[PDB]
C-alpha cells in the first residue's frame, strides 16, 4: 500500500502521429554547449549550430513536449524534425519569419 | 516519437486506461479520457513548451486565459478525465486543450502574455466543497474549513451564543446584517440562514428581506407543525431554502404528522439518520420521500468503534444514494474541517464491506467516487439555490478549485484556489531561497487578502434583499450572487443520489429496513486518511 | 531577543519536533508529519553545532528507518529541507530518500 | 408547584437573599432584588421556554430585542440585582423581565423571531471597563485590554517613541488624524488625548480641532504653571479634560504651586498617590480639593511584598472613595491587562484587614464592591465626558457588556460583548464537535471584524472636531460619539467616591495622615487572583 | 561648561571622529561632521530639554515639524554624520539643527507642541532598503523584508503557482489589477513587472497601462531576441523599466546575441553574476556596458565554505563598484530578509581580503559603507525609476527609515518607520509595566493598521495607468506614485558603482578577469552578522 | 484553560528557553537571544516557586557564565527584564549585568 | 571583539563657548528638595531658591544639555548660568516674560 500511488497500463505512446517529419545533421560549431527545446522553431536555434537551416523551417524536435537536445561544443549528430501545425504562423524567436509559413 | 507510458505518467501525469489510489484507501480511480493530442502537452519551466511564439502565443488579453491548469486530473459528478482547465474572469472558461494555436492543433484555452501557469500535473483538481451546516460559533471556522477544501459555508449565528451553539440561525434584521458585513473579511462563499420558528409570516419575510437565503428550523426554537407550515408557506413565495431540526421529543406529533406539515414541500432536512437531531428514532424514514433532500453530518460518518443501529444504517444509505448530501454541523455535534475527509472514509469502508455498487463499470471505483464527490459539491449547491454559481467544474462557474497530490487526496490541499486566486496553500520557510524548506504549513495567500479577497468571494443573497439594495446600504463590498431555484428541487435532481428506498424503522428494536431487507455494516477499528497524516 | 518572523517559525518546527521525538521514545512507528518534523530539527542542531552542509546531507539519511515509520510514510517523503544559520550565514540542507 | 433554593439557584443562577463569592477573594455579594416573577423564568434549549408561540412571541423585529441575556445577575454601581437584559440596535434597551407577552406575565422584554439569546444563569455580567491611562505603545494593546473586561480606552501616543513611551500624548494634528484612522481598527471604544504641554493657547485648540478629546499636561514636556494655565483655558472653552501628571522635581514650585495654577478648575490627577510621577511627594494631598477628579494606576495596587508609606496610603484612600478612578498607565510603570483585577485585590485586602465599610448594611460585601466597580466603569466616563455613551448598564447606552463565570470573576471573561455583538470570548479547538474541547484560549469573533467591528466600536471626537467635518476628511468608518460636560463635573459627582478628606503628608518622614490619624495598611504576601489562574 | 568625549558620547552618541563598529563585523565608519552647537543638543525626558518654552517652541503646527529623531548618526551613500532629522507630512523635512528658535541657537528643525519624539542617541539611522528582485510568493514575504529593513518591494507574481515560482511576473491585466488591490494590506512600498515575454507589443502596452511599473523578461517565459527588442521597444515609448534573465541554455545565441538584441538601451540585469541565471557562463560580462544596470543576488553573497568561479569573482566586482545592486531573489534563490544582512557580510569579507579601498580616505571604512549602501538603497531607486520618491535620506522624500543599534546593524532593526510612523519594531511584554521585559519580538505597530498604513505606503504606478485612471478604478486606498526616469538611468549613474571594467571569462575554465589579471577570493569559514544573532 | 494574549506569549519565551537549554547541555557557547531566553525562563520559574523579586535579581546573575556564551554576548545584554505572576500578583524582575 | 562598540578619541568638548555667564549664590530656602534643568529660565525657578532673580534673567544654567541640579533643603550653592540666545523670548514657566527679554 503506497498512498496516491499509480498503476500505469504497460505499452507505449506514439507522439505527434501523422505529421511530416525530417531528419537532419546538425553540428555545434560553438566554444559553449547549446540546448534547445522541443518546440522551438529550428530554423532559427543559436546561429553556431550549422545544419541546412533551408530544409528546418517551420520545423521543431519530435522530441516530448518539454524535453531538450543538448549540444556539446564540437558535437555532430542526426536529429528528427516534426513539422509545425495550428496555423503556422512563427513569432519571435530570431525574428526571422514573424507571420505565417 | 515513442515514450513508454510509465515515462510518460511521470512527465505529464497518468493517461488514459492509468489508475489512481485515492491517498491510503481501497478507492481506486480511472482516466476515463485525455483531452490532449500526444506530442503537443503544454508544460512550463526552463526550455518547457510555454514560451513566446511556442506554446504562448501573440493574442491580446481579451483573446486567451488568464489562469491555466496544465495536465490536470479532473475528479467530478461528470467525469474522471485528464485535461487542461482554463480561467478567465474569475470563472471557468474551459475544460480542454491549452496552448499557442499558431503552431499547435486543437487548442481550446489559448496561453498569451496574460496567462499565469499552475503546473497541475500529476495532482488531481476538484471543485470547491459546499458545507450547508454551519454554526457560526467562531469566525476561525472559515480558515479551517478552507484548509480541508471547502469554498462555500452556508448557516447561521452570530458568534459564541447559546441560541448560535445549539442552531443554525442569525435571528433578525440587525445580526443579519452585521453577519453580511462581517462576511466581507472571510475568504470563503458566505450565504445566511434565519431563524424560522414562529407562525407569523411578516416576521420571516423581514430575515428574507434583510439577507438570509434560506431559514433553519430548528427543534430548541420549536419546531412544530404551526412553525413549519408557516416558514414552507413564505419560502414558496420568496425562493429560499428551508433547512430542518425536527421535532426530537415527539411533543407537537411524531415524524409522520412532521411529513404532513411539510405537505409534499420542497425542505432540506438536516441530521436524517436521527443522532444530531430528529423525531426519535424514525426521522430516517423521510429519505423516502421526493421533496425531501436529504443529509448526513461528519461526526457518525463512519461507524466506527468510538463513534448504535441507524449510525450502521447511515453509510449504507449513502453508498445506496438515499441520502444525498455530507454536512458538518460545525461545533455543535460536527467537525468542520472533516467533511470531505469523513465522505471518503465511508466509501472506503463501503467498498470494503459492501464490494462494487451495481452501476460500476470497468474495474475501477469510478462510480462510486462521482456519487460521493457529488454529496459535498454539486448537491449541496442544487438544494440551496447557488448552483448558477458554483458546486462544479463546469464553464461559467466560480473558479473555486482545490489541487490536490494524489497522496494527500481528501485530507491536505495542495493548493486552494478561490474565484481565480490562489488563497490558501502550505507554505515553507518564507526567508527560504525556496518555498519548499520547513516548516510547511497553511498560510493565507493573496486571494485572502483585503480587496483582492472581495473580488474573488461571493455573498448570497435573497431576490428580495436584492432588489431593496441591501448590499448598497450595508456597503458590502463583496461580489453578489443571488439564490433561485430552491422551491422547484426535489430528490430526483441530486445528482447520483436520488434513491427513495421504502425503508422502515422499527419503533422498539430501531433497526432499519430497506424493502424488508436489514440494513447494517460493522464499525471499523482503523481507518484511512487518520493516524498517517495528523500530527494530533 | 529580538526574534523575527522566521525564527518564530523555526520554533513551530521545534515543538512539533518534540512531540515526535517523545512518540518515537514511546516506541510508536511515526507518521508523515512527526518524520519531517524529526529530520528537520536534526539538521537544524547539526548547523548550530558548526558541522557542514555535505555531513548532515548524509547523517540526515540516518535519523530513521523503514522499520520505525508507518506504512507508507518513506514514499511520502522523497526528501527533506530546511534552512539554518550555519557559522557563515544561512544555507539550504537537502536530504534525498531520507527514509530506506 | 414548589422548587427548593438550592434546586432553583441551580437552574436559574442565584435569587435575593443567596451570596456569591467573587472568584478566590473573601469578598461576597447577595442579590438584593430579582426581577423575575417565579415560574416564569425564560430559558432557552431542547423543550425549554424560548420557543414559537411560548417564550417566543409573533412579534415584528421593531417590536422585540435583537439580544437577549437570560437570568443574568448584574453587579453595577446602582445595584446587584437579578434579570433579563434586552439589548436591540447595539444599545441597552432594558433591564427587566423577557418572555412572550402573549402567555406569560410582567414580560417588559419582548423575544421574538429576531431575537438571540445569551445565557447568562449562574453569571455575573457587568460593564465595559473604562481605561483612561493608556500609552499607545503598541496596537496589541487593544486586545490585551478587551480580554480583561476594558472596552474602552482613552490616552495618547504614536507607537513605540520616546515621546509616547513616556507620556500619553499624540503631538498634534498629523499625528491625530492618522490614530484616528488607526483607530477603525481597533476593538474598543477610543478617544485621544493631545500634547497639553504649550503656553500658546492656538498651538492648543488646534489639536481639539484636529480630534483629541482632552489634553495630557505631563511634566516630561515641561508641567509648568504656564502651560497649566495654558491648557485649562483652553479646555475651558472647547469642554474637553484635563489630564495632569505634575512636576516632581518642584522646579518651577511645590504642589501648592501648581494648585494655585490650576485654580479650582476641573481636572483630572493622574498618580494622585505619587509613586508614578506628581510633586515629590505631597501630590496626595490633592484629594482634598472639589475640582479634582483622582485616579491611581495598577502597578502599586495592592501594597504587596515585593512592589511605601504614600504606597500603603493609596489603598486605604481608595477603600474611603478618596480616589475615585483606578487606571494602567500602560507599558510606562502600569499594566494593561490589569486594572480590573487589581482593583478587587485592593479591595479585598482592605476588607481583610479593615473590616466593614461604615455604609455596609447587611452581611455581604455589597456596598464595597458597588464603590470599586465604579472606578473602572461610570467614575472614568463622567470625568472624560463620556457617560453619556458608556460606564454603566443603564438604558440608552451602547451595549458593552461583560460576562463571568463566579469562580474566575475579574480575571478571565466568559464573554466580551462589544455594541451588541461578542468580540472576543475563550474558544475551544475549531475543528472539534463542540466549542469547548481543549486547547481553550481567547480568540477575535465577528463583533471585532471588519465592517461588524465598525459599527460596534466609537470613536470619540471633540465637539470641534465633530462640527469641522473630520470624521468626512479622514473618512473614519467606525460611529463617532462626542464628548461633553468635562468642565462641570466635580469630586461630588464622582459616584461612591465623593471622599475630601483632610489629608496631610509629613515632607520629611513621608507619613500620611487623615485627621491626624496615620494612614496605613500591611503589605500583602499572597493575594487572590494571582498564582491560582494564571500559566505564567 | 565642559565635558568628557567619553562622558558625551554616552549621553548624545558620538561626535565627529569617533569611530563606530558595524555589528560583530570589521568594518569602522567615523563621524565625518556633525551638525549640532555644542551644548544645545535637544534631548528628551523628565528634566530635559524638550519642554515647553525650552526647547519646544511656541508655533503652531504649520510651523514645525511632526517628528523629530533627535541626535542620529546618519549612514548614506552622501555622508556620515551626525545631525537631528526633522519629519513633516511623512516626508523628510530637514536634516539640521532642532529645537526653538526663541531660546536656542542655529535651529533649522522646529520643535513645537505637535512634535513627536524619537529618540536616536546612540543609534544609527538609515533610508529604507528596496528590493528589486521579489517573487510574489506568498504575501508573509513583506513582514519578513520590513523587519530587515527593506521597505520597498518591486517584483512580481500572483502567488504559489509555477510561474511565480520561476520567475518575477505578474501576467496581465486581470492579476496585475488583483495584486494592486492586495498590494494596499501590504506595509511596504510596492510596485508590479509584468510578463514581458512576447513578441507582440500591444500585448505589453496593455500590461503597462494596467498598472506594472515594469517588464520581466524571463527565460522560462522564453527570453529570445524578439522578445527581447520587443519589450525594450515598449519600455522605450512607456518610461517603465526592463528587468532580464537572459537564455542560460544558448538556444537562441550566445550572450554576445542577447547584448546585440539589447541594442545598447538601458535594461536591469538580474543575477548578473551567472549562478541564478543567464547566458551560461559568461552573462558576467554585461557588467562592462553603459546601458547595464546590474545586480546580484543573496544566496551567493558572500562565496562561503557551503555555497565556483564566479561565485569568487562576484564578491571583487561588488567591491569595485562594478556590480551596482544587490536583491534577493525571494523564494527562487534567494532570501528575502538577507539582503542587507549579506551585503555587509561581503563588504567584511572584502575589507578583510582586500583592505582599504583605492578611494578611501582616513583610517576608517567610511567609503567602503558609502558604495555598500547605495546598493540596496538609493541605486536600485534609480534603477526603476522612483527616486524621486524614496532611496535615500534627502529632504522632499518619502520618511521610510530604519533605526539601529550598532550591536545589531544590518541585523535586527530598533525601529523601521514607515512614511512617517512607526510600522513595525521589536516588542517586550505587552502586559508590563514597561516595554523591554521579555519576550521580545517584532509585532506591527500603528504605521501597518488599516486607513493609517494606506496613508503611509505608495503604490508605483506606471505613467499610463496614471492617466488612465486605474487607482480610482480599482478603488485603490493607498497613496500612488508614478515612475519616470527608467530610460535614462545608465551605469555612470549609480552612485559609487559606475565601474565598467574590461571583463573576460573562459569559456572553459570559467575563470573571470579584470584587465587580464585574474578575480577571485578565498571562501569564509565564518562570516559576522550570523550565529551570534540568530536563534535557528 | 482560557489562556489570554500574555500567557500565550511567555509561551514562546519558555519554548525559545527549550531550545538554549538544550544547547548548553551540548556544551554550546550560547549566542544572544539563547542566553536571553535561558535566564528569563529562570526568573519566570523562579516566581513559579514563590520566590521573592530581590532573590531572582541576584540568582539571575549567576545562570550563565562570561565562558559559557559567545564572545560580545555579555556586552550585548546589560540587563533582563521579565515579569510573572508571583504569589502576590505580577512583579517586575530586573537583573543586572546578567553574564559575568 | 564587542559589536558595535565605540572608539570614542580623547580629550574634551567646550560647550556654550562665546556665549554671557554670570555665577549666583542660591540657597533653597524650602523644606522638599528642588531640581532645576538645563534649559529652564532661572528667573522663574521654585521661588523657594533665594537668589538675585534681577541678575539671572535670561539665563539659564551652564550645564551639559539635559542635565540638572538638584539643591536640598537648606542647601547653598554657587552656580554659573549662560545667556539664553536665538531670538531671547522667554514664553512659558511661571509666565513673569512671556515676550522678549
Amino acid at each position: 500500500m503506497i498512498p496516491g500511488e499509480y498503476h500505469v497500463k504497460p505499452g507505449q505512446i506514439a507522439l505527434n502521429t501523422g505529421r511530416a517529419t525530417c531528419r537532419v545533421v546538425v553540428e555545434n560549431h560553438g566554444d559553449r554547449p547549446i540546448q534547445v527545446g522541443s518546440h522551438y522553431h529550428f530554423a532559427e536555434v543559436n546561429p553556431a549550430l550549422k545544419f541546412d537551416r533551408q530544409q528546418a523551417a517551420g520545423y521543431r524536435l519530435n522530441i516530448p513536449a518539454g524535453t531538450a537536445v543538448r549540444f556539446e561544443p564540437g558535437q555532430k549528430r542526426e536529429v528528427e524534425l516534426v513539422a509545425f501545425a495550428g496555423h503556422r504562423a512563427v513569432f519571435g524567436f530570431r525574428g526571422e519569419v514573424m507571420g505565417p509559413l | 516519437s515513442n515514450i513508454s507510458r510509465q515515462a510518460y505518467a511521470d512527465m505529464f501525469g497518468p493517461t488514459v486506461g492509468d489508475k489512481v489510489r485515492l491517498a491510503d484507501t481501497e478507492l481506486w480511480i480511472e482516466v476515463e479520457d485525455d483531452l490532449t493530442t500526444y506530442g503537443e502537452e503544454v508544460k512550463f519551466g526552463g526550455g518547457k513548451v510555454i514560451r513566446d511564439g511556442m506554446g504562448q502565443g501573440q493574442m491580446l488579453a481579451a483573446d486567451c486565459v488568464d489562469l491555466v491548469l496544465t495536465n490536470a486530473l479532473i475528479v467530478d459528478h461528470w467525469g474522471i478525465v485528464k485535461a487542461d482547465i482554463g480561467v478567465k474572469d474569475g470563472r471557468i472558461f474551459a475544460i480542454g486543450k491549452a496552448g499557442n494555436p499558431d503552431i499547435q492543433p486543437n487548442v481550446t484555452i489559448p496561453i498569451g502574455a496574460a496567462t499565469e501557469v499552475i503546473a497541475a500535473e500529476g495532482k488531481i483538481v476538484t471543485a470547491g466543497g459546499i458545507d450547508t451546516h454551519i454554526h457560526w460559533i467562531c469566525p476561525q471556522q472559515a480558515e479551517e474549513a478552507l484548509v480541508s477544501g471547502v469554498t462555500t459555508m452556508v448557516g447561521g449565528g452570530t458568534g459564541p451564543a447559546a441560541g448560535t451553539h445549539a442552531t443554525t440561525c442569525t435571528p433578525g434584521p440587525w445580526y443579519i446584517s452585521r453577519m453580511l458585513q462581517a462576511a466581507d473579511s472571510l475568504p470563503v462563499n458566505i450565504g445566511l440562514l434565519g431563524k424560522g420558528n414562529v407562525s407569523q409570516p411578516d416576521a420571516l419575510r423581514e430575515q428574507v428581506a434583510a439577507g438570509v437565503i434560506g431559514l433553519c428550523i430548528h427543534e430548541d426554537w420549536g419546531a412544530t407543525p404551526a412553525a413549519i407550515d408557516c416558514a414552507l408557506t413564505v419560502a414558496d413565495e420568496m425562493d429560499i431554502q428551508v433547512a430542518l431540526h425536527s421535532d426530537t421529543l415527539n411533543e407537537s406529533g411524531f415524524v409522520e404528522d412532521t411529513l404532513a406539515a411539510i405537505g409534499g414541500r420542497t425542505i432540506h432536512t438536516f441530521h436524517t439518520e436521527g443522532a444530531g437531531g430528529g423525531h426519535a428514532p424514525d426521522i430516517i424514514t423521510a429519505c423516502a420521500h421526493p421533496n425531501i433532500l436529504p443529509s448526513s453530518t461528519n461526526p457518525t460518518l463512519p461507524y466506527t468503534l468510538n463513534t448504535r443501529e441507524t449510525i450502521a444504517a447511515e453509510d449504507v444509505l449513502h453508498d445506496l444514494g438515499a441520502f444525498s448530501l455530507t454536512s458538518s454541523d460545525s461545533q455543535a455535534m460536527g467537525r468542520v474541517g472533516e467533511v470531505i475527509l469523513r465522505t471518503w472514509q465511508v466509501a472506503h469502508r463501503m467498498k470494503v464491506q459492501r464490494g462494487a455498487l451495481a452501476e460500476e463499470t470497468g474495474d475501477n471505483d469510478n462510480f462510486r467516487v462521482k456519487r460521493y464527490i457529488a454529496k459535498y459539491t454539486i448537491n449541496p449547491a442544487l438544494t440551496h439555490g447557488i448552483a448558477h454559481e458554483v458546486g462544479s467544474i463546469e464553464v461559467g462557474k466560480l473558479a473555486d478549485l482545490v489541487v490536490w497530490s494524489p497522496a494527500f487526496f481528501g485530507v491536505k490541499p495542495a493548493t486552494v484556489i478561490k474565484g481565480g486566486m490562489i488563497a490558501i496553500a502550505p507554505m515553507g520557510d518564507i526567508n527560504a531561497s525556496i518555498p519548499t524548506p520547513q516548516p510547511v504549513h497553511y498560510r493565507p495567500m493573496f486571494g485572502a487578502l483585503g480587496s483582492a479577497r472581495h473580488h474573488c468571494r461571493l455573498t448570497f443573497l435573497s431576490q428580495a434583499a436584492a432588489a431593496n439594495g441591501v448590499a448598497e446600504r450595508l456597503n458590502l463590498r463583496s461580489a453578489i450572487a443571488v439564490v433561485k431555484g430552491c422551491r422547484t428541487v426535489q430528490k430526483a435532481d441530486m445528482v447520483h443520489n436520488s434513491l427513495q428506498p421504502n425503508i422502515t424503522v422499527d419503533a422498539q428494536t430501531y433497526e432499519v429496513r430497506v424493502d424488508g431487507e436489514l440494513i447494517t455494516s460493522e464499525p471499523a477499528d482503523v481507518l484511512p486518511m487518520a493516524q498517517r497524516y495528523f500530527l494530533f | 531577543m529580538e526574534l523575527t518572523p522566521r525564527e518564530k517559525d523555526k520554533l513551530l518546527l521545534f515543538t512539533a519536533a518534540l512531540v515526535a521525538e517523545r512518540r518515537l521514545a514511546r516506541g510508536l512507528k511515526l507518521n508523515y508529519p512527526e518524520s519531517v518534523a524529526l529530520i528537520s530539527a536534526f539538521i537544524m542542531e547539526g548547523a548550530r553545532d558548526g558541522k557542514s552542509v555535505a555531513s548532515l546531507m548524509e547523517e540526515g539519511r540516518h535519523v530513521l528507518t523503514r522499520e520505525q515509520v508507518m506504512e507508507g510514510v518513506p514514499e511520502m517523503i522523497p526528501d527533506i529541507q530546511v534552512e539554518a544559520t550555519f557559522p557563515d550565514g544561512s544555507k539550504l540542507v537537502t536530504v534525498h530518500n531520507p527514509i530506506i
